[PDB]
């Protein structure tokens, strides 16, 4: 029958067109209502009477509260570091999605997903990839039914292979910088480290480490060692 | 709804709404000795009716119990309603608590394990309701501390003492911020706009189906200078989005809209063309200044509740931006309800022909500014109030009785003056002067006031009454918290204001009437009461307490009280538009206007003349028109319709449904978004039957004839009274006219209107043989008064007078075959001779019929016409927009009863159930309702609000008749059959004193039939419809049994006061209700008892009364009406003075 | 010739309805109407006395 | 079928309203190719 919802926006103010209605003030002679005349000018009176009041400040100390997410947010990481590469030209065509929504999107598919769920999804506990000491107490013998002959002990460093990197490390130090600083804040970051951090670097190979993931803050990168440095967030 | 679970894992679903009277009894069942530690001597009908809110949490299964009521000061007397600002402030200085800001609690209660959410839930309603409110304040003796369930949401602070003892009180407060944030702000970046825009889609498509999905992310990239975006923030997501554009183009702007108040949106300029040197309704303000307003052009906000307070926050940071600019404009399109950030607008005012696809709105920067207090009258508010009223019509007599308080301490009379300025930046705009009331009583006689306080709670001393109120209208957003600060520092309970009838004197606006400003829109508008006529003379001091008795300048009643002080009492925008008033259509514009949950914006009448009513007659030119009795002047007077109520004068002639537009001639142009037809019937040209006497035919070939429309030009001194406006024109002609002297008039048709035009015409003093009255025979032989006793009484009186009378005969030509204006002689036929007659002037009443004009207009329309206006029983024509009532309207011949129509009944019944269904289109409170099972197309529902005609006629009688809505049938063919009624009957029609009732054999009452020479008390006699003999204290046996002397003396006595009394009716629907409820274990109903005697589902030797009165006086249930009618009797006491219970004694 | 049984039944079906029905709530409005009579008008006539 | 007459009552009939935020509207339009080729031209 009848509804009552639409966009809820203005319109006619727009300086483009006195045009469409020809005359607007065509209805019939008006005998208006009680009410509108008691709003009107002679019940009323006029802005210019009124005092401007001085100060755009004073306003500003009528302010009362803290607003919603100003503090908690705040957070030692630079923004656009975030940003992932893609190669979306910065003038898409009209109707294409324009570039930075595409860099909002996949960062946010990025974090939405959980490194963990998949690769226990692909097989792998994240703690077995690690070399360790042989257990000469008990030396899997091929029945154990492991499914190496035995665990890691080649440093996967070995096989980590570049094929699959979008940046360099000089790049993603580069991508550190956040534009018109000297120096680059540190890039946000996660890694698998043990969980005992001292016996971790005293031992990385020791048997009861477990090795688990983490967010961290990424430091530098030595070419030197192809090694990266990191740590722990507070 | 929110999901609570119990610590027993229970889960209920609850929903907050605001309290209704019922739920007080559970709620107060809730109390417990623990409460009253807290709030102990509260009985909750004091606070709740001193209350600024009410607030009840409920569950879907409807177990009421949660609740709490806050005011604007606080309990245990800590402070003052005088003041408290100062002491909370010496708690912390840096709380920023003030009126402005603030409210306490006094009273909680729920059931434990639900209660604790509960609370929660309604301090998150409190603060989504009231967005200011940053802080809520709770305040106990020392000696307790809160514990859980309030520890878990307030928190402690500095503590006050007693005002008098050594007893101390501790202070604690809950944070908005905590329990509801504010918004952040930040200017738009591309990212935000993934999150809006599935809000946006939700909302509309439309949009996005012009641009394309990514318009939104455009247009954040489109910004610059001229066009900011804009958007609030949570969670670290945005859910609103906000436009700004600086454009607006003037011109628009200076024609449609009266910015006489708004100089401002353009800058000052020293030609200042701001007036003329009707014209200035046709005068537009030459403004030459430059653009300072800017507009919003897109918003959509969102979890949702959070929109509420937030929007306001946005127009903060909007005008940030714009250091230019300091007005901000939007237009709203039609339909589109105030949502919140409008609702802080001013509506603008459109001109006397602006007709713009969209209404407009108003917000200024000032408003952002928050050091807005009320102070009372002191010197140096002279000159800002004399700066402020320059424009104000009465700015003189407000300025003089500002400086007359200031000196006097009172009014020039002495009694209570009190005067009030907002003050703002260390600046004044505002200004409120009121009146304090004492004949409240005299109001509460005339208005149902009632409706929304329970006065007797209240007191004599505690009523305030405005006279003067006037504003800077940005303000006016908060002016309903001014209200609220007015009663509080008044110490006054309601706020009345009284409309006054705008004819007022002939010339003179006499002083009762009042200059209204702005405060309409916040008052409620009153039912008007009825009072019943009282026979003072047989009550000397027994009357009605002579205040209550008197005549007053007879106006309407609009009133604020402060639990009102909050509703946002939420505006509909839709232009809602009804077509005629005659004989019916007021009851719509009234049900419309006595609706306070609503508030009507665009609502237009368009009529011949507009208003009903205007004139100021005397009552012979009410003589000329039969009447139906269910108006006169005062009731137009208190309906006061155009308060609200626009109206255009003249009727409509094109209907066109492509547009949804209406023509008033001329091509002046309305647009309806649901349109409501009732022109009524009215009379039409009394079309000679062309064939003549002088042709000397056989009648049924005239008869033929005379069914067919005249369309030859129209007689000078021929008539057609459909109106007063057209029996004054009417009167004024003649007496400036011979023929009142001398002349010969016919007047013609059979109907009442003819008899009553004749007596009226005796009564301008025209001699009797100088009337010829003239009556042609019937397609039914029903004659217009169905009571042969009394016909014959009025046609002796026209004997006595030398009236001429004609029956059977038809109308040959006026003027024959000359040139028919004027008429000069007449012609008429009969079944046995020709007639002539000489007439001077010719009055018709022949027949009443849609107006032809009216009539082609519908068919243009190519709305369903079969000679009458077709339409289903629930008033839709066949366009579901456009719906249609009253006598003018006819039904499907499917519903096989073609006899039966809208034309049967009252008037006022067929409005208010028009209304009824057309609200439950526009109220949002009840749900939205289906259209109609075809299960009521099977029919047409019985009605029954009795029918009136009432007359005066010739030889000065007075007559009324009431009907149930019947077929016509003959007077003499059902008193002949038996199977109907027993008449009660005392009369002589000639000598003057007459009554008739029938009776039906179910004992009610369904018939009047009174012929008088006294001013009956028709109000009263109206009540008599419908009621049982017992009713009538056992009537029947007082007919039979010589008891009654007559009828108009025996109704005097006081116990059929009650029966007239308007609630009583009301009562009798508790009295039945009580009766339906089920007292005892092993016991039907009365009701159910009856109904078994009467359908012989038992039988008996005794006649079923006997049984039936034997078991009632023995059962207990003649205790508990006996108990209600007493009751009922305390409250009613008040209005009357004859009524026994505890109380009198 | 069927669509008009099919109206004569379905309104003279309603109509004996409507008629039976209102004639059986009318003996109810009666008795109502007595008991709240007889009360009204004692104690009102009571008082004044 | 035999419906032509109605086709001019309804392109009468048809709607007015504008485009609802020009500034949009002019945004667009510049980011139209062929705009900015005519720019070039230009």
């Amino acid at each position: 029958p009848l509804m009552k919802q639409r966009g809820f926006y203005s319109d006619i103010l727009s300086p483009g067109t006195l045009d469409k209605l020809g005359n607007v003030c065509c209805g019939p002679y008006m005998s208006q209502n009680l009410i509108r005349q008691a709003d009107l000018d002679k019940f009323t009176p006029k802005v210019d009477s009124f005092v401007i009041p001085e100060d755009f400040q004073e306003r500003v100390e009528q302010q009362i509260i803290g607003a919603t997410t100003r503090l908690l947010t705040q957070t030692d990481f630079p923004l656009q570091s975030y940003e992932p590469k893609v190669q979306v030209p910065f003038q898409v065509l009209p109707g294409q999605c324009p570039r930075k929504i595409e860099i909002e999107r996949r960062k946010q598919q990025y974090l939405r997903l959980d490194i963990e769920q998949l690769l226990t999804s692909e097989g792998i506990d994240s703690n077995k990839l690690m070399p360790r000491h042989p257990d000469l107490q008990h030396p899997q013998t091929i029945e154990q039914g492991r499914d190496p002959l035995f665990p890691i002990y080649l440093p996967l460093k070995v096989f980590d292979n570049e094929e699959f990197d979008c940046r360099t490390p000089t790049e993603w130090l580069n991508m550190g910088l956040e534009p018109g600083s000297q120096n680059r804040k540190p890039v946000p970051g996660k890694a698998l480290l043990p969980t005992d951090d001292d016996l971790g670097h005293e031992d990385p190979k020791n048997q009861e480490l477990d090795y688990r993931w983490c967010e961290v803050g990424v430091l530098d990168y030595d070419e030197e060692k192809k090694l990266y440095l990191v740590q722990k967030t507070d | 709804m929110s999901i609570l679970t119990s610590p027993r894992g229970k889960v209920e679903v609850v929903h907050c709404r605001r309290t209704e009277s019922q739920d007080i009894f559970c709620i107060k069942n809730l109390v417990r000795k623990f409460t009253q530690k807290l709030f102990g001597r509260l009985n909750i009908i004091y606070l709740l009716e001193k209350a600024n809110l009410a607030v009840t949490v409920c569950n879907d299964k409807e177990e009421i119990m949660a609740h709490s009521i806050f005011l604007d000061y606080p309990n245990w007397n800590v402070a003052k309603q005088d003041n408290w600002i100062p002491l909370f402030r010496e708690l912390d200085k840096e709380i920023p608590c003030t009126p402005l800001n603030t409210l306490f609690m006094h009273f909680f209660v729920a059931v434990d394990e639900y209660a604790t959410g509960c609370l929660k839930e309604i301090i998150r309603t409190v603060f989504k309701a009231v967005p200011e409110l940053y802080f809520i304040f709770l305040i106990v003796p020392t000696y307790l501390s809160l514990g859980s369930t309030l520890i878990t949401v307030f928190d402690q602070v500095g503590n006050i003492p007693c005002l008098n003892y050594n007893e101390d009180f501790a202070v604690h407060i809950c944070h908005r911020h905590n329990h509801y944030p504010q918004l952040h702000i930040r200017k738009a970046r591309v990212e935000d706009h993934d999150d809006l825009m599935p809000i946006f889609m939700h909302y509309d498509n439309t949009l996005k189906e012009i641009y394309g999905e990514y318009f939104l992310a455009e247009l954040i990239e489109a910004q610059d200078k001229d066009h900011h975006a804009v958007v609030c923030e949570v969670e670290g997501k945005a859910v609103g989005f906000m436009s700004v554009c600086t454009s607006v183009n003037l011109p628009l702007l200076h024609e449609c809209f009266d910015l006489g108040p708004f100089h401002g949106f353009c800058t000052p300029h020293p030609d200042d063309i701001l007036k003329p040197s009707v014209e200035s309704s046709h005068f537009r303000p030459l403004y030459l200044g430059d653009p300072i307003a800017f507009c919003i052009q897109l918003f959509c906000i969102d979890v949702l509740i959070s929109n509420v307070s937030l929007s306001l926050d946005f127009m903060s940071f909007v005008f940030s931006l714009f250091p230019g600019k300091n007005f901000c404009l939007i237009s709203v399109p039609h339909l589109t309800p105030e949502f919140v950030l409008i609702q802080n607008f001013v509506k603008v005012v459109p001109f006397n022909n602006c007709t713009l696809d969209h209404d407009l709105y108003v917000f200024h920067r000032a408003g952002l500014l928050r050091s807005i207090t009320i102070r009372l009258a002191k010197f140096l508010d002279t000159a800002g109030v004399e700066k402020l009223v320059s424009t104000l019509l009465l700015s003189t007599k407000i300025l003089d009785d500002l400086a007359q308080y200031n000196e006097a301490g009172r009014d020039p009379d002495g009694t209570a003056l009190q005067v009030f300025v907002a003050e703002v930046a260390d600046q004044i705009v505002g200004i409120a002067v009121i009146r304090k009331e004492m004949d409240i009583e005299y109001i509460r006689s005339h208005y149902n006031i009632e409706d929304f306080i329970y006065f007797s709670h209240h007191q004599q001393e505690e009523h305030g009454r405005l006279n003067h109120f006037a504003l800077n209208p940005i303000f006016r957003h908060y002016t309903k918290f001014f209200l609220k600060e007015i009663l509080r520092l008044g110490y006054k309970s309601c706020l009345y204001y009284p409309v006054y009838p705008q004819t007022r004197e002939g010339k003179l606006q006499s002083s009762y009437s009042h200059s209204l400003t702005s405060a309409l829109h916040y008052l409620v508008p009153v039912r008007p009461r009825r009072q019943i006529v009282y026979p003072l003379e047989k009550l000397g001091i027994n009357a009605p307490s002579k205040e209550v008795s008197k005549d007053q300048v007879s106006f309407a009643l609009n009133h604020t009280n402060r639990k009102l002080t909050l509703e946002p009492k939420v505006t509909v925008n839709a232009r809602i538009v009804v077509v005629g008033a005659s004989s019916v259509g007021i009851s719509f514009l009234e049900t419309l206007v006595f609706c306070s949950h609503l508030k009507f914006n665009n609502l237009t009448l368009i009529s011949t003349h507009g208003l009903p009513g205007k004139r100021l007659l005397h009552n012979e030119q009410r003589k000329f028109l039969a009447s139906d009795h269910c108006f006169n002047d005062k009731d137009y007077a208190l309906m006061s319709l155009c308060s609200w109520v626009n109206v255009v004068v003249g009727r409509m002639t094109a209907i066109d449904r492509a547009a949804k537009q209406v023509v008033v001639s001329k091509s002046e142009i309305v647009f309806y978004d649901h349109l409501i037809l009732c022109t009524g019937l009215q009379y039409q040209v009394p079309c000679p039957t062309g064939a003549d006497t002088e042709q000397h035919l056989t009648n049924r070939e005239v008869l033929e004839l005379s069914k067919q429309r005249y369309t030859g030009t129209v007689p000078s001194n021929l008539f057609i009274l459909n109106d007063e406006e057209d029996c004054v024109r009417m009167l004024c002609w003649l007496r400036n006219s011979s023929i009142l002297t001398e002349g010969k008039v016919i007047v013609y048709g059979n109907t009442l209107d003819a008899y009553t035009t004749v007596e009226t015409l005796l009564n301008i003093g025209m001699k009797g043989s100088g009337i010829y009255f003239v009556h042609p025979p019937t397609e039914s032989n029903i004659t217009c008064i169905n009571n042969n006793d009394v016909e014959s009484a009025v046609e002796d009186a026209l004997s006595a007078a030398g009236v001429t009378v004609f029956h059977d005969a038809l109308l040959a030509q006026w003027n024959h075959g000359q040139h028919p204006d004027p008429i000069y002689n007449a012609c008429f036929t009969t079944s046995t001779k020709p007639i002539r007659l000489e007439c001077s002037a010719f009055f018709s009443f022949y027949k009443k019929n849609v107006d032809y004009e009216t009539f082609k207009a519908f068919n243009d329309a190519c709305l369903v016409y079969d000679g009458r206006l077709v339409i289903d029983t629930t008033f839709h024509t066949n366009d579901i927009a456009i719906r249609a009532a009253g006598s003018l309207t006819k039904f499907s011949n499917r519903y096989y009863s073609n006899e039966w129509t809208h034309s049967n009944f009252s008037s006022k019944e067929i409005g208010f159930q028009l209304a009824a269904a057309m609200l439950s289109l526009f109220d949002p409170t009840l749900e939205p309702v289906t259209e109609p099972p075809a299960d009521l197309d099977r029919l047409i529902p019985m009605y029954k609000g009795a029918k009136i005609q009432g007359g005066i006629l010739p030889g000065s009688y007075h007559y009324l008749h009431i009907s149930k809505p019947a077929i016509p049938t003959p007077l003499n063919l059902q008193r002949s059959q038996p199977d109907f009624g027993s008449d009660v009957v005392t009369g002589n029609a000639k000598k003057g004193t007459y009554f008739r009732l029938y009776i039906n054999n179910y004992k009610l009452v369904e018939a009047i039939t009174c012929f008088s020479k006294e001013p009956f008390p028709s109000s009263n006699y109206i009540r008599l419809f419908g009621q049982h003999e017992q009713v009538l204290n056992n009537l029947c046996t007082r007919f039979d049994d010589k008891l009654i002397p007559d009828l108009y003396s025996y109704f005097t006595e006081p116990w059929c006061m009650a029966l007239f009394h308007d609630r009583f009716i009301d009562l009798k629907k508790e009295l039945r209700q009580i009766l339906i409820s089920k007292q005892e274990e092993d016991k039907p109903t009365m009701e159910e008892i009856a109904y078994r005697l009467e359908e012989e589902e038992i039988n008996l030797n005794e006649k079923p009364q006997k049984y039936l009165q034997r078991v009632f006086e023995d059962s207990i249930y003649k205790s508990l009406l006996e108990k209600s009618i007493l009751d009922y009797l305390h409250y009613n006491q008040y209005h009357l003075p004859m009524y026994a219970w505890p109380g009198i004694i | 010739k069927a669509e008009k049984q099919v109206t004569l039944a379905l309104q003279r079906q309603r109509n004996l309805h409507e008629d039976k029905l209102s004639v059986i709530e009318n003996h109810l409005g009666d008795l109502e109407g007595r008991v709240l009579a007889d009360m009204f008008d004692f104690l009102s006539k009571e008082l004044v006395r | 079928h035999t419906t032509k007459a109605q086709e001019r009552t309804r392109k009468r009939q048809q709607p007015v309203k504008l485009e609802p935020l020009p500034v949009l509207k002019v945004y667009q339009d510049h980011k139209q190719p062929e705009y900015i080729y005519e720019q070039n031209r230009q």
